[PDB]
């Protein structure tokens, strides 16, 4: 069933004839299953306003949902420190899941260990598992620092990660002077962000809090960047080179850039680049820390307030036009730089992009979904733009940021048909899609799930996906772009007007039908 | 056991359980019982094809959870769980059944899911089927499939025991342990089917309740995974009397081996069918061949997989073990060997492409050898000024 | 009819039931329209084999070009000159195009002048259009240069450039110290790049051939960049970016990057940037001359080696991994600059993108066009990522173009079902994607008809389009991408594994029919 | 009449000719006779929206061009240009007539575009138009506009003299002058069909040459371009009686002033069927107007165009203005959006009633984009 000269994958060699009428006849002989009359009738009313309702009164389920667990934040924010090594006190199925999944959206390899607690861990704790652990990874990968976080495992059986690491280093299994900065990161509380936000926050005490008798803030002249939980390369390098233009000195702590983007050069490189830990236990005589998403860095933000004492300002992340520049503008007051003339001219032409694309751009309707500072980032700049964003979705955001969302929304005329969604997961997004159909939906790649059930009720019906956000699984290179600061603005919104100018040209493309709008100028 | 600390890409039992056998049912939905990660990460991350209408008669690609948060680790989860039963009946009616694959906490918390299973089940008329597959149990994700095969059959492998409805045939073949990764399956059963035997069960690659229900009713059990697979294989010889036999179908020498193999378990019919399904499909395999061994034979691969190798002309050899070897595929941790400069690519098409079993799958699994070991990505690691 | 809350435009408003029906009466009443069953059978015809040997038999008659005239380019290459402005000898006419297509593809303000030569002038000639041109040019506009090229009228009535400018010059309308290049830019001859190679001839000429007594090669330890007729801002400062990163002390010649983005700060800016008189006057002096599209900078590189006595070398256009290799080597070479450990990471990073994408890039059908230097560099990087070229056309290409562009191919297993075509227009390249189908097409926004075509004939011979190239008109801001350097082989490999991620997703989206291979992972 | 030296749009009588009236006309192929250049400009860069199948019955985002070399200008292109009809006849068998738009050298170079007409149309039996509109002529398109409503005269417009075949009746119109940008003509002749008249002949956009030779036989003549087609209404006026009379479909006050000016000239029951027209469309503009008109109320606009700004509560002028709507990129940069009546750049159609929806949506999203309002650096 196969030509030599030109070879069918899966798709779409399943579509000859013999493949359908094989499946034809298992389906019919021993699937039982429903007639096709009644999966249609199931599947509109899927797409109904009483199944909206339906779906909207779930407690106890959830269905795919929009966030992760937080030890896979915890790992993001361990890989970008120098030499160290990502370390899960747990079991090792939750390890093996992290690494898959960073693999599969970064496409390089991600480097995470796990002390592999089992059932004997179950009853009597984690301590040898600890110990080994420890060990072990430090006699076989040599890493500067093993930053420890836990397993949901670890959590519930109540593992005291100081009182462990400790006994290690007492009973000779580590060094005592080896760095082994630790954090409790419960998988069923918060998000993979809150495991970032933990980890982050964990590593800063170790290097700083019993060393501040002889901080001085702003006696290096620096400032803190912290990014949180960041899974495109392109933001870590835009806001290093917003900063080096303006010439604010400056520490960018957990940077992972460089080790999400070794070159192919025949060698594996294990540890490349990331924060120091010269650079860590310096960050207290910054002038100042900024935190590039506070929504998710609130224990980070405690503690740099509270022990570091830096005035940390009150900043949205800086996406979009005015928050851009209002990051900017409190760098510039911070380091007492002024703003370049390089980066007012990169704002003239961000601004002059708007102005060209705002005919396309104007009034179209978006249903987004992400993390909260991403979200309410996407949804400024979407207002910026003059689009309608009508569902926004956020299964890892809380009150106080939805406050702070519908804020931003009724500030602009265009947030008037928008309304945010916090614990909902993606089928809860379908159902508004169905029901308030918008023009695109912005988010990851689950989301094309839902672009193919909206094709399903029909052409007209379908919902095309933008892919911004974290993961990107059914792309290549995505990994790579940035959406903070001007450059990431220019990209969101060329990938925005090309993606409406594709549709449009999809659907004008029908010979003597529709292509009377074919227009070659757009 | 694993070493602590060594950075191995070992699954756990819920993988096993859930990713592997449960999870590519397709007409039962799968609660991945417990916090969030581990049904987000395993959502669709196994390519276990399946055809049917996905969230209305099929579920595989979708991720239900009890999103277990700290209030349900205080207190239990067996009432979330029960209303989350309910929720499922409610949202999607057209599921035949439901599993409840247990995480890490269940089994730490004490949650009792037999109970709630076994209520549910009664109060709905449903197949609710609880699997203790929590993650630290065992060492590996072999464990997983042993819990996984006991579920299946403590819980319904034996619903048609004392049913008689089915019309059988002598030709009756169940296809065990195959997860039709790229549609593998079903390029095996196209080949079982042209030999005049009738697939009456395939699972758990598009695989459905029913079928599963129905598999002691089959004259013969091939299975495709032994590892996963072999605890429900002799359960089922030991009741039902089915014998069950492994088949390999990857490359053309294993698939004719293993027709023939299959074939001398029947009547002289299926015999001449199998020789004429051979005949037929010869001079395919035999032009892909013709068109590939040249660009590959010789090649080294480093480590059932060997067939098709060899039938491609390739040589397989099974840290300073790859540059004293030096293979040329792994064959066998993918962006490590990438990054050191070596292709590695598995049997089955795990990554995106496929199916690589049968006579159709050898064609794609030749063009991908070719294209992956003979791309000239790998070399260009070397800059010329250096 | 309009609905006030849901505003249809042209489409979908003329697909409503009185329009289709008014648009019926229309068609039968009094168009005299050929019957739908003729039509199909015509178009049916026109994607066969018989109909593609009489289309390629054509002589006289060309259909859809992918080419433009002279002075085009003699605008474009003015226009990279530090306040000079375009002045083309001629009609009106042509100049009002020019300004439009350049609008159109750049989304900016073009500056070009005409002097306006009508009948009186067409028997006259244009002696007094120049004088009065080249006057109120200079006193409206106050340019540093005046740059002048020609319309096919001038070009046909013979008018003397030299002698009108110098009579111009003579007679007090300009002073006599005044920079104006001229360059003759016959329209029937060559292309818009030829047109671009005849300007910066021209210019280079005047600023440098009388004053090379004093002129020592390589004594201002600079490098020479000619890029040629260049519509991606990315190639440009990618060019700059990494002759920077090197310590290579550069002048990049004709740099028109800043005058066409300007930023939207509320002024308009007529010019901005660019070479200046006094880096084209030093140019002599520099160590080599690198032309980075050597395929239409024949006459400049006639003068440069003639003149300026540098030793021009044989390198191809920047495009790619081999040719960006061999680019900074020379240069390295010629300026003594080792190639620094950021480029080498640069260039693993990309290698690393073509491993981590050559699964679904290998053997991929392209049929591809656009100007000698641009395809035969986008050729060579498809051969590198193992995709097989497979109808190649370039209208203003040329037997020795070819030449060169068939032995590229023939070096590679992958061009062994490559075909090299100068001079055939898009529809010769209609005929051959329905004749020798590919899986997609590299070029303009032109193609986007070809890509109608395809569809018209169904769904599974429809022929997608990756727009590369210029002009592109149907989206927005895709000017400012990079082909050049690795910058730019990582943007074209990414939108190539992405267009066809993309399809291979639309081709799967079917529910119950083809979504079995819509897969998460890809 | 132009200064030279001098930044301006202004076209030639080439894009009068052939961009403006033949460029248009669908079922015919139009040949750019002269070098590459223009026809490459030119190519699909109008927005005249018609309906057929381009490249098999339809042509009019094609570019056909002779291409012209070096050896055409010195040794003439006519043996070219005859060889090009064939070519032509031969790959694209469904045209219904083929127009030679003369570029600038086809004027200069002594070339007889019209003996070649001649010859290769009564060999083949086809209507060859040769345009004489070569770029240098006059000083702007307005002389190929000229030129080009002269070659429908002397070619097209009487090929239909002494036929009598076409049934006729008391409501029959011809509408001209109308590109169709965006739509534009639809929208127009659906409200002319709603008021019971038979819109014969529309050219030239979505036009077919047998629309243009039946608009002799038509009782009126609606010309919405005047400037343009003003000589052939004038000449249809003479020759064939046919009344010729401007119509306005530019806003709700427009539109309804010209369908009752129209309606006026034939019988009662068109008055009343305009009536009911009105009546029917009256909701859906005030409608209009009513989401609209705030958001536009008391916007100043600098300059047909007037009255659907006046419609949406604009102050026209002729400064502080919120729109220029007589180059838009200068505009632009200078922070002022620049839209002018017709809808050419990317939408539309803006006149008629449907059209004035689309106007007024566009016209509250240029001005009111927070874009123009983003131009000062915070810190500047
Ligand atoms: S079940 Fe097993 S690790 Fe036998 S857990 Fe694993 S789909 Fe492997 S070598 Mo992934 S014992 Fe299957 C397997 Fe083999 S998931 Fe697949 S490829 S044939
Ligand atoms: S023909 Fe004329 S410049 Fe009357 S040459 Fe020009 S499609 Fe203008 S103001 Mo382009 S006299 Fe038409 C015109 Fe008006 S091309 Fe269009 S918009 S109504
Ligand atoms: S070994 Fe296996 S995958 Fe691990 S938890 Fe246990 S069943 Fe599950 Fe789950 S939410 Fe995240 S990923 Fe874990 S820390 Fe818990
Ligand atoms: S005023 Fe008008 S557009 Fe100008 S040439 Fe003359 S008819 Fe044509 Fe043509 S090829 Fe290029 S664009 Fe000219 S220089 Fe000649
Ligand atoms: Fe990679
Ligand atoms: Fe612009």
């Amino acid at each position: 069933s196969q030509q030599v000269d030109k070879i069918k994958a899966s798709y779409p060699l399943f579509l000859d004839q013999d493949y359908k009428d094989m499946l034809a006849k298992k389906r019919d002989g021993f699937e039982e299953k429903y007639p096709q009359d009644k999966i249609d009738e199931v599947f509109q009313w899927t797409t109904t306003k009483e199944y909206q309702e339906l779906n909207f009164q779930r407690e106890a389920l959830t269905v795919n949902p929009a966030k992760a667990c937080q030890p896979l934040g915890a790992v993001l924010c361990a890989l970008g420190f120098e030499k160290t090594m990502p370390y899960v006190h747990g079991s090792q199925g939750c390890v093996a899941y992290f690494r898959s999944y960073f693999n599969r959206h970064f496409r390089e390899p991600v480097s995470c260990v796990s002390d592999s607690m089992t059932e004997d861990a179950a009853v009597f704790g984690g301590q040898q598992n600890m110990k080994d652990g420890l060990q072990n990874c430090k006699a076989t990968y040599k890493p500067d620092m093993i930053a420890v976080s836990t397993t949901c495992m670890a959590e519930v059986i109540g593992d005291d990660l100081n009182a462990f690491i400790n006994n290690s280093k007492k009973e000779g299994f580590i060094p005592d002077e080896f760095p082994v900065p630790f954090a409790h990161t419960p998988s069923f509380v918060g998000s993979h962000v809150t495991g970032w936000d933990n980890m982050f926050e964990g590593i800063a005490r170790y290097f700083t809090l019993k060393s501040m008798d002889d901080k001085v803030v702003g006696s290096n002249k620096k400032i803190n960047i912290v990014p949180g939980f960041e899974t495109y390369l392109g933001n870590f390098r835009v806001i290093k080179r917003m900063l080096s233009e303006m010439g604010v000195g400056y520490s960018l702590l957990s940077d992972p850039e460089e080790v999400l983007d070794t070159p192919a050069d025949g060698q594996f490189r294990m540890y490349a680049g990331g924060t120091t830990q010269e650079e860590m236990k310096d960050a207290p005589n910054a002038l100042n820390t900024v935190l590039l998403q506070p929504w998710h860095l609130e224990k980070t933000k405690k503690f740099v307030e509270g022990t570091w004492k830096h005035e940390v300002p009150k900043l949205n992340i800086p996406m979009g036009l005015d928050w851009t520049d209002e990051f900017l503008m409190k760098v510039s007051e911070i380091s007492g730089q002024p703003i370049p003339a390089s980066l007012t001219k990169e704002r003239g032409r961000l601004v002059d992009m708007m102005t060209d694309s705002h005919t396309w751009l104007h009034g179209k309707r978006f249903a987004l979904w992400g993390d909260p500072d991403f979200v309410m980032g996407l949804v400024k700049f979407l207002l910026e733009l003059g689009c309608e964003p009508v569902h926004i979705l956020c299964h890892n955001g809380n009150k106080r940021w939805k406050k702070a969302v519908d804020a931003i929304l009724a500030a602009s005329p265009y947030g008037k048909n928008a309304t945010v969604y916090i614990g909902k997961d993606l089928w809860h997004l379908r159902s508004l899609v169905f029901t308030d159909k918008p023009d695109f939906m912005i988010g990851n790649s689950y989301g094309k799930f839902i672009q193919r059930d909206t094709l399903h009720k029909g052409k007209e019906f379908e919902v095309p996906l933008i892919r911004i956000g974290f993961p990107i699984f059914d792309r290549h290179h995505l990994h790579r772009s940035t959406t903070l600061g001007y450059e990431g603005a220019m990209q969101i919104l060329t990938t925005l007007v090309n993606s409406i100018l594709e549709r449009l040209d999809e659907e004008t493309r029908g010979m003597q039908a529709t292509d009377y709008n074919h227009d070659l100028v757009r | 056991k694993s070493q602590p600390g060594l950075m191995t890409i070992r699954g756990c039992a819920y993988a096993g359980s859930k990713g592997v056998v449960w999870g590519p049912i397709k007409d039962m939905i799968h609660i991945s019982h417990g916090p969030v990660g581990c049904g987000q990460y395993s959502r669709a991350g196994r390519r276990n094809y399946y055809i049917g209408t996905t969230g209305v008669n099929a579920f595989v690609t979708m991720n239900f959870t009890s999103d277990f948060q700290e209030k349900d680790i205080v207190f239990g989860g067996d009432k979330k769980l029960a209303k989350l039963i309910d929720e499922v009946e409610t949202l999607f009616p057209l599921n035949k059944g439901i599993s409840v694959q247990s995480e890490c906490p269940i089994g730490l918390i004490g949650d009792d899911i037999e109970s709630v299973s076994k209520v549910k089940g009664a109060e709905l008329s449903k197949t609710i089927v609880p699997v203790r597959c929590e993650g630290f149990r065992g060492v590996s994700q072999s464990l997983g499939h042993h819990i996984a095969n006991d579920a299946v059959r403590d819980w319904v492998l034996g619903k048609r025991d004392e049913d008689t409805t089915f019309a059988s045939t002598p030709y009756d073949v169940a296809i065990i342990g195959d997860y039709n990764i790229g549609g593998d399956a079903w390029s095996s059963r196209i080949l079982l089917e042209e030999m005049g035997l009738r697939c009456v069960a395939q699972w758990s690659g598009d695989g459905s309740i029913s079928e599963i229900e129905l598999t002691p009713k089959v004259k013969l059990n091939l299975v495709h995974c032994y590892r996963s697979m072999n605890y429900i294989s002799r359960h089922m010889e030991e009741k039902y009397g089915i014998p069950w036999m492994e088949y390999n179908f990857f490359g053309p020498t294993k698939t004719i081996e293993s027709l023939r193999a299959i074939a001398a378990k029947f009547d002289e019919s299926i015999q001449k069918k199998c020789e004429e399904v051979i005949a037929k499909y010869k001079p395919e395999w035999e032009a892909v061949v013709a068109k590939y061994r040249p660009r590959l034979e010789g090649k080294r691969v480093m480590l059932h997989v060997i067939g098709a190798y060899e039938d491609l002309g390739m040589e397989v050899v099974g840290e300073e073990f790859v540059k004293r070897i030096k293979p040329d595929l792994i064959g066998s941790e993918k962006f490590i060997f990438q990054k050191m400069g070596i292709p590695f690519r598995e049997m089955h098409s795990w990554d995106y492409s496929g199916p690589y079993h049968g006579f159709d799958g050898f064609a794609i699994f030749a063009r991908d050898m070719d294209m992956t070991l003979n791309n000239p990505c790998w070399k260009k690691l070397q800059a010329p000024w250096e």
